[PDB]
RNA sequence: AUCUGUUUGGUGGAACCUGAUUAGAGGAAACUCAAAGAGUGCUAUGGUAUGGUGACGGAGUGCGCUGGUCAAGAGUGUAAAAGCUUU
RNA sequence: GAGUCCCAUAACCUUUGUACCCCAGAGUGAGAAA
RNA sequence: GCGAUGAUCACCCGGGUGGGUACAAAUGGCAGUCUGACAAGU
């Protein structure tokens, strides 16, 4: 179970990684990544120049 | 005990009166306490063999009472001077104590002052510490009056008085079985009370 | 509760209209106490019937799915329900009226050539519709006659139409220059009122139920509350979180605002914020 | 240790209505309701009070999870002397009837249990404490004893069940006083084996602040038990934030 | 309703008496009403096997009283013979309890019919 | 849109009418989850406007039941039917805020105008009038319903579980504590009848050692001056003359050494004396119970050893069902303070501990037990006694 | 013991250092007089204030409103029906 | 002047008399007999 | 013609000393019965 901070998204985007898959990858197991409320008000402050973080933060695979 | 005699179940706390047992407000307690009532239910057999336990307990309160009836008839007797002035009860222990009237008789005022409290009265005369002061009399109906030091002060009075009217039971051939000479010396001690009572140590 | 009912992946294409109706259907009474129903239409040229369950009474002890799907030949673009009987009107690029017992347009609505972008049921006089064209017109219709009656254009587009509820003949319109209208229906030849306190285009409007505010919501990222006698609005509400507001709608009791903006949150706000929501000594109260 | 003739100070403990004996060992004590009997065999204590013949019982750590919980040192118990406490997976009288102790005459407990075999002694305790109200019946639905409880100081849950959650969401919003006390007695095992313990211990409080209880501390019952904790929560109503 | 329950079904009692027999060679089992008792009183049993065919029931009815105070699961099997069998020994056995040893080789064994016999109750 | 709501007390039932409606979108807003402890602003939301108690506590049983399985009892059905305004099945509906969703049906079915509502908005409301409880009945006499929730809650949980009084086995402890107790005041006060007695006619005592016999003829010879012959063949009835004693005490009180005391000391002698007997045959009418008790609550266990064996075994033990829960070793050393079943003797006392165990189990858990296990169990005794 | 001198407990509290406090530090009394804090108890109940200004009230008539039963009509359905919806 | 309030209406120790006991104790746990 | 519904597992010369549990009695022990002339009022 891993906690996603605001910048991680960011820089994941940047990389091109995506976050559960680049998880599995560097972990060889099932990750469930988690968001909270506070990660997710952080996005959605930060304007709409990351909206693109935004909807990939929303994936249903993140719970 | 005689509750349960009158009623058995609490299916007739309905019907059944508690006035000649209880007051009014308390047996209309019960009654209602009795359909309410969290317990569970009870065989005729059961009820009867409760019933006989609680049979013993009134008749146990009645030979209780008829024995208290005879040993003041008793003490009356053998010792009138001594029940008028300190009680049939505590006159009782104190004989029994001694374990007989003569032996009694020939003990000091002091010692009948102290008489039922030796465990403490050795402790305290061996380790230098203030000695007790009322021992088995302090049950008595003068001791009770008295308030205060005045206790202590009539137990002494009364000590000595039984001690008198004691001796005068115990060695008196010709001894009229009335309990004047207790009634005598009871009057002393009572104005002994009356007077040290009346005594007020604030000032007026 | 602020929880879903349900939920479900209704059209591929973008949702372009919602309404929640009672159906009536002809030969079924639909148990409107344990089930609420709504239409969906989307471009992909497709208006569905949904079935939710609700747990509004307890009277009972299920089919919580796609009910009806009516194909259409050209993409829609708005939805609204008859409030007094089933009949419901899609707007696309022509503006159709539908029965839910029919799966084809009973009856074909059109000025001319030019399409529908919304349209809106009066909400006193059943039988009024008003729609929004892309040539920048609001066109009134009339289901008694079951045609068009009047038309007129505007320098700008108007992306929605609300209906007084306590006024049969008016009705405030959105417009993209920054202004919402206030009109009335019999004289279309000039405005009742005039809004102008936003700075970019107003998306949605609605009435409060009382009739006496209406809440415009804009491009500007705000959302402004005005009193229907007063050209200028009373507040303004916003975030730094709130992107675009596409929607605005009153609660039934006139006391909340729901907002919906395209950052994807429907937010709740207070009609008049200094209020509270708590029942009132009369201490209190005078 | 602490055998027959041996001799101890009583002392009060920080939490009311619980005491500490003191000596070689130390042992947690709480006053009889019942005098003169033990309900599972446990030690007791008889003081010479001016004379009345007071007794005390011993409260045995590796039975009662409660009592583990209290030498653990939990900061805060809402179950005090004038309580009422509603006392869920009530088995039987191991720790029930150390809670009516502590509860004292004035307070109540609302034991609730499903089993009826355990249920029979728990009737058979109870008639010993008038304090005691048994409800055999399912804590999975609170509507069928709404009548029988009312309003509630305090909510135990020691029910091993793994829907535990639900249960004590139900129970609270019936019974539970506004600004009142929750404690909870978690096993891993029970709820998801196939987890470790802190998963499962973060996946129970998270249930707990969405069914508004604020958790306010957490304590892990070793050496007395493995994969136990025991979470103490307040039911706040108006808002946890 | 009847006072041997929960009854294991024939899928279920042959993996409980494959367990118990391992148990026995591995020295993890308690054979007998008795020793079964004792167990639970020292809190060492991880689950406890009766038969339901014992001639009469009631005499190892005490051992679901205890199991539930303690919470430890049980499970009846329909036959005193195939229990006594599995166990090893050259008598039926009625009842019969799989001490707890967390270094032992049938871990996962235990376990697996551990958590079936919860679902069960 | 809730306008009335219903109660369920353990004293009876309570309608309501729901004067505000409070507000449902911000239900979770604080303040309105804080009018709900405010007594001031919830009596603003509902009043009361009827109440119906049960007659009495055997009613309050029977609803809790119907209450418990969602079932409309006909007190129910009158109160509602007193209170609820007729309505349309379709058009209109009278709404009812009621706590349980099972009980909605049920009304239904009987009122089909009442709308059933049991949402998070209708449990606000009937926690607040649980919260409030007697303030809201405006003095209405609804007795106490603390005390009531402990009567309806013992009664509840037992029917349930079906506790019945043939269960019980307390009534065994009673007895046997009971029994011994007597058996000590009989002899405790016998000694003193022999003592009081003895002054006036101290030989006595030692012409009739048995204490039973001696408080029988004090009875009748209450003075040794009486001497008749008549007399004589009176206390000859008395026990018997084998002994010789009724020759002896004739003889003997002619010419004997107490003193005479006085008629109220006799008096006391002879009713001390009544006291005795009194005591020694209600010993025997409990012991006969003990008997009969045993066999109905513990047949095996009281055929295979004894009744009153078995009850100081189930006392040692502190109950019926703590004696089957033992191991057999612990119930061998439960009766060796007192060598209860008592090295081949031994090895019988271990393999008698282990019958009796199981003939506990026996009895504990079985509704209705019998002898016939009993019956076989102390016969594979007697075959093991032989044996060794 | 004109033996010994350590430990335990009480009495006492120089110097240095450290901390806190300072119109020095305390004590007793109360059906005394003040200024404040916290908690608890109490139907603590007008969401728009009595049925009523002869400006009125009561009785009765009509209108209006409510419930289900019946009949007919419309729609749906059928080979024809039965059945269901109806502001 | 002076502790009833630690049951001298009692506790403990000793002697005598009476009735029982000399295996493990949270007892052990698969042998026994041939 | 067995068994988990349970196999197996102090001293001294027929006699006397050693130890344990329970109860009762003892006119057996601890174990020795406070002080002694002032006080209260005007
Ligand atoms: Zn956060």
């Amino acid at each position: 179970q891993v906690l996603i901070d605001t910048n991680f998204i960011n820089f994941s985007i940047q990389k091109k990684v995506d976050i559960v898959r680049g998880m599995m990858d560097c972990l060889l197991a099932k990750c469930n990544p988690l968001i909270t409320d506070c990660v997710m008000a952080e996005l959605e402050k930060l304007g709409p120049k990351y909206r693109i973080a935004l909807k990939l933060a929303r994936d249903p695979r993140i719970k | 005990a005689r509750i349960i005699l009158t009623m058995g179940i609490r299916s007739k706390a309905s019907e059944t009166d508690l006035s000649e047992i209880l007051p009014e407000e308390i047996e209309e307690r019960v009654k209602t306490a009795a359909e309410v009532s969290m317990g569970t239910e009870i065989t005729q057999t059961d009820l009867d063999n409760i019933n006989a336990l609680a049979e013993q307990i009134v008749e146990f309160a009645a030979y209780r009472e008829q024995l208290s009836n005879y040993l003041s008839a008793r003490m009356k007797a053998i010792a009138p001077n001594l029940t008028q002035l300190v009680g049939e009860l505590v006159g009782a222990r104190l004989i029994a104590h001694s374990g007989s009237l003569i032996s009694l008789a020939k003990s000091p005022a002091s010692t009948i002052q102290i008489l039922g409290a030796e465990k403490a009265l050795f402790r305290a005369l061996k380790t230098k510490h203030d000695t007790p002061k009322y021992g088995l009399l302090y049950h008595a109906s003068l001791v009770g009056q008295a308030t205060g030091k005045n206790k202590g002060k009539i137990a002494r009075v009364l000590a000595a008085k039984a001690a008198v009217s004691l001796r005068y039971d115990a060695l008196a051939e010709d001894r009229d079985d009335s309990g004047d000479i207790g009634l005598e010396s009871r009057a002393k001690v009572e104005n002994r009370l009356s007077q040290l009572e009346g005594r007020d140590l604030r000032t007026t | 509760t602020r929880e879903e009912f349900v939920s479900f992946k209704a059209h591929y294409g973008l949702v372009t209209g919602l309404c929640v109706t009672q159906p009536r259907f002809h030969d079924k009474k639909p148990d409107l106490k344990s089930q609420n129903f709504m239409l969906s239409c989307s471009d992909d040229k497709t208006v569905k019937l949904w079935s939710i369950n609700v747990d509004d009474y307890s009277n009972k002890n299920n089919e919580e799915g796609l009910i009806r799907t009516f194909d259409g030949e050209s993409a829609f673009q708005g939805i609204d329900s008859h409030r007094e009987n089933s009949t419901f009107a899609t707007g696309g690029a022509k503006i159709h009226l539908w029965d839910v017992n029919r799966l084809k347009p009973v009856s074909d609505l059109s000025w001319g050539a030019d399409n529908i972008t919304s349209l809106k049921f009066n909400q006193n006089e059943t039988d009024i519709l008003a729609s929004t064209g892309s040539d920048n017109s609001i066109v009134l219709y009339d289901l008694r006659t079951n045609s068009p009656t009047q038309k007129i254009v505007q320098t700008m587009r108007t992306n929605a139409i609300c209906w007084n509820p306590m006024e049969a003949f008016n009705f405030v319109t959105a417009n993209e220059d920054h202004n919402a209208y206030y009109y009335d229906m019999r004289n279309l030849s000039r405005s009742l009122n005039v809004f102008k306190d936003h700075v970019s285009a107003v998306m949605d409007v609605d009435f409060s139920p009382t009739g006496d505010e209406i809440v415009t919501g804009s491009y500007d990222k705000s959302i402004r509350i005005y009193k229907t006698n007063h050209g200028h609005s009373r507040e303004i509400y916003h975030t730094k979180r709130m992107q675009h507001v596409f929607q605005v709608k009153y609660s039934m009791d006139s006391k909340y605002i729901i907002s919906g903006s395209d950052d994807g949150n429907v937010r709740l706000w207070r009609s008049k914020a200094w209020e509270r929501s708590n029942v009132k000594t009369t201490r209190e109260k005078n | 240790g602490a055998r027959g003739g041996a001799k101890v100070v009583i002392e009060p403990h920080r939490h009311a209505g619980v005491y500490i004996a003191r000596g070689k060992e130390d042992l947690l004590v709480t006053k009889n309701m019942a005098p003169g009997e033990s309900v599972y065999g446990e030690k007791r204590i008889s003081v010479e009070e001016p004379p009345t013949k007071v007794e005390y019982r011993v409260w045995n750590p590796f039975r009662s999870k409660l009592a583990a919980g209290i030498m653990g040192g939990l900061d805060e118990l809402f179950i005090a002397p004038g309580k009422k406490v509603l006392y869920l997976g009530a088995a039987s009288g191991t720790s029930v009837s150390h809670v009516s102790d502590v509860v004292g005459p004035e307070g109540v407990v609302y034991a609730v249990e499903f089993s009826h075999r355990p249920g029979r002694e728990l009737i058979s305790m109870a008639k010993k404490r008038p304090n005691i109200i048994p409800i055999i019946e399912d804590a999975r639905h609170p509507q069928k004893y709404r009548m029988l409880i009312g309003m509630v100081d305090c909510v135990f849950a020691d029910v091993a069940q793994p829907d535990q959650a639900r249960i004590i969401a139900l129970n609270s919003h019936m019974f539970l006083k506004d600004q009142g006390g929750v404690v909870i007695s978690i096993k891993a095992n029970c709820i998801d084996s196939t987890v470790d313990a802190e998963t499962v211990f973060a996946r129970e409080v998270q249930k707990l602040r969405e069914e508004r209880i604020k958790p306010l501390e957490q304590l892990t019952l070793e050496p007395y038990e493995r994969d136990h904790c025991i979470v103490v929560g307040r039911y706040m109503r108006s808002g946890l934030k | 309703n009847p006072k041997a329950f929960p009854l294991a079904d024939a899928a279920l009692t042959q993996q409980i008496l494959d367990v118990v027999q391992q148990a026995a060679n591995l020295r993890q089992l308690k054979k007998g009403a008795n020793e079964a008792t004792k167990t639970l009183n020292r809190g060492i049993s991880e689950f406890i096997i009766m038969a339901a065919d014992c001639e009469p029931i009631e005499i190892l009815l005490h051992l679901p009283l205890l199991c539930e105070d303690k919470n430890v699961p049980y499970v009846f099997v329909p036959s005193r013979v195939a229990l006594g069998r599995a166990c090893g020994v050259s008598r039926p056995v009625i009842a019969a309890s799989i001490t707890t040893n967390d270094a032992s080789a049938i871990k996962t064994q235990i376990y697996a019919v551990k958590d079936k016999i919860e679902t069960l109750l | 849109p809730i306008e009335y709501l219903l109660f369920e007390e353990p004293t009876g039932y309570a309608v309501f009418k729901v004067k505000l409606q409070q507000d449902d979108i911000g239900s979770r807003l604080k303040e309105v989850q804080e009018q709900i402890n405010d007594f001031g602003a919830f009596t603003k939301l509902i009043e009361l406007v009827s109440f119906a108690p049960f007659k009495g506590a055997a009613e309050a049983l029977e609803n809790a039941n119907d209450i418990s399985e969602g079932l409309v009892s006909e007190s129910l059905k009158a109160i509602l039917d007193l209170n609820l305004p007729k309505a349309s099945s379709k058009k209109k509906n009278i709404t009812l805020a009621i706590s349980d969703k099972n009980l909605g049906p049920s009304i239904k079915e009987e009122f089909p105008y009442v709308d059933c509502i049991s949402n998070e908005l209708a449990q606000d409301l009937i926690r607040g009038v649980r919260l409030h409880g007697e303030k809201l009945f405006k003095g209405l006499q609804s007795g106490d319903l603390e005390r009531a929730q402990l009567g309806l809650g013992h009664a509840y949980s037992r029917a349930k579980v079906k506790f019945s009084v043939q269960k019980n086995d307390n009534h065994i402890i009673q007895a046997i504590a009971l029994l011994d107790q007597l058996d000590k005041d009989i002899n405790t006060f016998a000694m003193r009848v022999k003592e009081w007695y003895g002054w006036h006619f101290p030989e006595l005592a030692k012409l009739v050692p048995d204490n039973y016999t001696f408080a029988k003829l004090v009875l009748f010879i209450k003075d040794k001056a009486s001497l008749n012959d008549d007399s004589l063949h009176d206390l000859a009835a008395l026990l018997n003359e084998d002994s010789g004693i009724a020759q002896r005490v004739i003889d003997n009180a002619r010419i004997s050494m107490g003193q005479d005391i006085s008629e109220t000391d006799m008096e006391n002698v002879c009713v001390f004396a009544q006291r005795v007997a009194s005591l020694a045959d209600y010993r025997r009418q409990l012991y006969d119970y003990l008997c009969e008790k045993m066999h109905t609550v513990a047949p095996n266990l009281s055929e295979l050893i004894g009744e009153v064996i078995g009850a100081r075994l189930i006392s040692h033990a502190g109950s019926l069902t703590n004696l089957s829960k033992q191991a057999a070793s612990t119930v061998q050393i439960l009766g060796a303070e007192k060598a209860l079943f008592r090295k081949n003797k031994g090895r019988i006392s271990r393999y008698l501990a282990n019958k009796c165990s199981m003939a506990s189990r026996i009895d504990n858990y079985s509704e209705e037990p019998s002898n016939v296990f009993g019956s076989v169990l102390k016969k594979q005794v007697e075959q093991r006694l032989e044996f060794y």
